[PDB]
DNA sequence: TCGCCCCCCTTCGGTGCTTTGCACCGAAGGGGGGC
């Protein structure tokens, strides 16, 4: 059936027009599962002839469908899509099993031939032009254009999902206590109602779907648990993933790799302490998706903890909207951490992690801030609110931050949980110089045009040195100045710089870096016992620093 | 009524913004919000063939408990055409600032009267989301003027002036300043004299269709020196590179005497005497920074910028320029709200303050260079937000090299 | 030999700074998953 509903109006970009583009050839049994597939599509009215007026083309084939037996008719309308107006996509995002709240009697449903059953606008249908091929040689194939939703062109399933959200408005405002999920054209319909109760219902959004044109063949409805939906299992207490398959191999692929890693982070939304830094490492630097790449000892190390989790048997539970939401993070390593979010304790509605290096030269403290934000926008998008954190960073490393740190900061209501290694602070630097201990005057430059470069200091107890630097930046400079004051100082240590770069970032508290060299001077940070770091404009004779400013002249 | 023609700037096309996330009773009030308004013709429903967007969210301000729908048309207003081009738009009266106590209204409802270009309204498209995306988005257009478009105080202007002159023929020493959806009114009478003459105001409107400010305390906060008996080597290297940055911004600032001082290579706790002539430069620079800056003035031509600090203790000082180092105003804003404890918050307040100063001032807001990581500041600001006006803003990571505010 | 959506990890390139590299950030490459 068509649905009878209006078709939308679409055009194309100004002064563009529309592909004219030559089929392919194709398998003998493809061309015979398309003439089927289109005959028949001719005769319900999908497709209609057309002739030599039109004068635009596209290319058309056809995969296998997971309905292991049928084909899906598809149109490389890449040419088409390119000159089609754009569309605000109406999809926002993907539902998700820990939404879902427990209900009676659960229904799941899919529209049979979904695209097909919306029409599409008559004055754009000459644009979908495309022909059966036939063996190609004994004829000019058969030619046709689109009444209805092409599968392959950019507008379908906008206006589908745009179509199906109309069509289903009446039933939704009549049945406000009947949940509705509505994914393309699967529909997961959840109630409390008595399963008589709600198997009328069902027929009756059944009926209302037929009167549009939404066909609901009975080998897509799912009247038992466990319901297959989008990639899960849902029963009536828990949930669970579809399986998940990881790659086995003696040598890998860059390609093979890029696969393993898409597998384990798609695993991490249920299974808790997933890592793939050491896995993904290893696609850094590569060149091409059939690069044989060696599996580094830490790479395999990590690939083997993460397939001892999958192997334990693991499931979500369901939203309970009258508990607090619980999210807990623990620390992993290497700028990596996994959350659980929970509201009964050991009951977990999903997992994650976050492993994001974002910037670089940033701390632990930073990247937990960001890890909370993360499950923050997760929690807004999944059940409409924050939860509730638990975070292993106690509340006087908080503090200690977040007044000593120069910009606006913030965690919402959260709850110190001791589960080592705890985020911390790695040093702080003093905001009173410090009696006692040594001054240092650093200062670096480097000739801009030259590469070369020099750093140095000198000492309020007379202490002197330059070290010739190759191959430098001005920024570097300065960073190896404070780097050789920390190197040839005590444990208590006052320095003065001139770059307001390197205070910076040193002031920033940083415990890891991109940089070798930033990495270095954090080492030399976290070993020292007390350090005031203090700055004075370059050039201006101040004295310690015009010492040290003329040493490496 | 016949509508008035509006177009974009040339050679730009409408906003293409994404819908951020909303909590569940954000989502809830705007679905109340839009289905009352789709009944009353002010909104359509529209598809997905329309290709442009705008984010919507809601605020609740906690002395009025209903919430208040937000479209922010930031995007939408760079790219709409200017209505002083066109001749259409609002001035800025000069004594709203010198008002004691200013009164802030929403009349965004006055611009739901008066349609919308035909042509124009698909550039006001707007999505609202789903809790755990149980459905697709739902777009809505406008059918009249919205909230928070600069065109709609511009085509309703002639419409306001005629509600308002019968009040301010009365009130001949209220000023009032339309701002976006907002009324700004100012008088000089005693607290509860005031409010009683606002309860009037919404009165006379309400025959067609918050809290008070006070300019009289917006003292601005000059750059200090450290007053001691002591001076170590530390104390007058910050000294320097304190007054060295200054001279950037004030005439005639000198370093020369007081550098001297520190001449050779020291111990930073060394205490060095101030001599006489450092003495003398020093209570001079003194009070170069006491009384204001010789030259600076507004230009209505060019925007306004708004540079925040953090300096501890809930507080935050402020500066607002136009050009580098001349600015027409420093502050220094402190929050009260009891905690002491979030600085998003108080930052998103600040904010707001400050901007709230600038449109009594000069009757824009600035553009914002606001001292936070901007996903930080994305996952928050909206619970804090109160104002139906929101700033252009952008991101910045700046050390302190000196505490030159403080 | 297709489309649209969310996610993560890597790479690339435009922007603006009282710079001469550097940090930031959005976009696009690869991958996972959905229909
Ligand atoms: N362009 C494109 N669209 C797809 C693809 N897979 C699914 N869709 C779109 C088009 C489908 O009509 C719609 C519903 O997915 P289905 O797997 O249920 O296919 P369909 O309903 O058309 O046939 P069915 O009777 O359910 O077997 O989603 C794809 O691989 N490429
Ligand atoms: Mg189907």
């Amino acid at each position: 059936p068509i649905s009878p509903i209006e078709t939308v109006p679409v055009k194309l970009k100004p002064g563009m027009d529309g592909p004219k583009v030559k089929q392919w050839p194709l398998t003998e049994e493809k061309i015979k599962a398309l003439v089927e597939i289109c005959t028949e599509m001719e005769k319900e009215g999908k497709i209609s002839k057309i002739g030599p007026e039109n004068p635009y083309n596209t290319p058309v084939f056809a995969i296998k469908k997971k309905d292991s037996t049928k084909w899906r008719k598809l149109v490389d309308f890449r040419e088409l899509n390119k000159r089609t107006q754009d569309f605000w996509e109406v999809q926002l995002g993907i539902p998700h099993p820990a939404g879902l709240k427990q209900k009676k009697s659960v229904t799941v449903l899919d529209v049979g031939d979904a695209f097909y059953s919306v029409p599409l606008d008559k004055d754009f249908r000459k644009y979908t032009a495309f022909t059966i091929p036939s063996i190609n040689n004994e004829t000019p194939g058969i030619r046709y254009q689109y009444n209805v939703l092409p599968m392959g062109w950019k507008g379908s399933p906008a206006i589908f999902q745009s179509s199906m959200t109309k069509i289903l408005e009446p039933f939704r405002k009549q049945n406000p206590d009947i949940v509705i999920y509505q994914y393309m054209d699967d529909l997961y319909v959840g109630s409390d109602l008595e399963i008589g109760q709600h198997r009328t219902k069902i027929e009756e959004l059944r009926q209302h779907l037929l009167r549009w044109g939404f066909t609901t063949p009975d080998k897509k409805h799912q009247k038992e648990p466990p319901f297959l939906w989008m990639g899960y299992e849902l029963h009536p207490d828990k949930w669970t993933v579809q399986p998940i398959v990881l790659p086995e191999k003696d040598s890998w692929t860059v390609n093979d790799i890029q696969k393993l890693v898409g597998k384990l982070n798609w695993a991490s939304q249920i299974y808790a302490g997933i890592k793939v830094r050491q896995l993904s490492k290893l696609l850094r630097g590569t060149k091409a998706l059939t690069e044989v790449v060696p599996l580094t000892e830490e790479a395999e190390l990590e690939l083997a903890e993460n397939r001892e989790i999958l192997k334990e048997p693991v499931h979500g539970v369901y939203y309970d909207p009258s508990k607090d939401l619980i999210a807990e993070i623990q620390k992993q390593g290497q700028g990596q951490w996994t959350y659980q979010i929970y509201q009964e304790p050991f009951k977990n509605l999903k997992t994650g992690k976050y492993a994001r290096m974002k910037g670089a030269h940033t701390n632990d403290v930073k990247q937990l801030t960001e890890a909370v934000q993360k499950i923050a926008t997760e929690s807004i998008v999944i059940w409409g609110k924050t939860p509730k954190f638990k975070l292993p960073i106690q509340k006087e490393t908080w503090e200690a931050w977040w007044t000593e740190y120069w910009q606006a900061t913030w965690i919402p209501e959260w709850e110190f949980v001791n589960t080592p290694p705890l985020v911390k602070l790695w040093y702080q630097l003093e905001k009173e110089p410090i009696i006692g201990a040594e001054t240092f005057y650093v200062d670096g430059a480097a000739n801009r045009e030259t590469k070369l470069g020099k750093a140095g200091y000198v000492t309020d107890r007379g202490r002197q040195k330059v070290v010739p630097l190759t191959d430098t930046t001005n920024q570097k400079t300065e960073l190896q100045a404070i780097h050789l004051a920390l190197q040839d100082s005590g444990l208590e240590v006052n320095i003065v710089t001139d770059s307001q770069y390197a205070l910076g970032i040193i002031q920033a508290q940083p415990d890891k870096s991109e940089s070798e060299l930033v990495s270095q001077i954090i080492e030399q940070l976290i070993k020292k016992e007390k350090v005031y770091l203090a700055w004075v404009p370059a050039h201006k004779g101040i004295g310690g620093n015009e010492q040290v400013d003329k040493l490496v002249s | 009524i016949e509508t008035v023609p509006v177009k974009l700037k040339p050679g730009m096309d409408g906003p293409k913004v994404k819908q951020w996330p909303l909590t569940e009773e954000k989502i809830k009030a705007l679905v109340e919000i839009c289905t009352e308004m789709e009944k009353e013709g002010k909104i359509s429903k529209i598809g997905p063939e329309n290709p442009y967007n705008t984010p919507v969210f809601a605020i609740k301000k906690k002395d009025s408990t209903k919430w208040r729908k937000l479209v922010d048309f930031r995007e939408l207003n760079k790219r709409t055409q200017d209505f002083w081009e066109v001749q259409l738009g609002i001035p800025h009266p000069a004594g709203l600032k010198q008002k004691k106590s200013v009164t802030v209204l929403d009349v965004g409802d006055a611009y739901f009267s008066v349609p919308l270009d035909k042509d124009f309204r698909k550039y006001t498209a707007f999505t609202i989301p789903s809790i755990n995306n149980e459905t697709p988005g739902i777009r809505y257009q406008y059918n009249v003027l919205p909230q928070g478009w600069k065109g709609s105080p511009a085509i309703f202007q002639s419409s306001m002036t005629k509600i308002l002159e019968p009040f301010r023929k009365q009130n001949p020493d209220i000023v009032i300043y339309q701002y976006m959806d907002d009324l700004y009114v100012g008088s000089d009478l005693e607290i509860g004299q005031h409010r009683t003459k606002i309860e009037e105001l919404r009165q006379h409107l309400l025959r067609w269709g918050g809290y008070e400010l006070h300019p009289d305390k917006w003292t601005v906060q000059p750059i200090v020196l450290p007053e001691k008996d002591s001076w170590t080597v530390n104390d007058i290297q910050k000294l320097v590179g304190k007054l060295n940055w200054a001279s950037q911004i004030y005439a005639g600032i000198k370093v020369r005497q007081l550098s001297k001082l520190l001449r050779g290579t020291k111990a930073l706790t060394e205490v060095v005497p101030l001599t006489e002539e450092a003495e003398l430069e020093l209570a001079e620079n003194r009070e170069i920074l006491k009384e204001p800056v010789h030259g600076v003035y507004y230009d209505p031509s060019k925007d306004l910028i708004a540079e925040i600090q953090k300096q501890g203790q809930g507080q935050w000082t402020y500066q607002i320029y136009q050009e580098p180092f001349k600015n027409l105003k420093t502050g220094k804003y402190a929050r009260m709200k009891g905690a002491h404890t979030n600085d998003v918050k108080q930052l998103t307040e600040a904010v707001q303050k400050i901007a709230t100063e600038s449109i009594v001032i000069w009757g824009k807001t600035p553009k914002f260079k606001l001292p936070i990581q901007k996903e930080t500041w994305e996952a928050w600001w909206t619970e804090y937000w109160q104002a139906t006006w929101i700033p252009e803003w952008e991101f910045v990571n700046t050390p302190p090299l000196v505490k030159l505010w403080y």
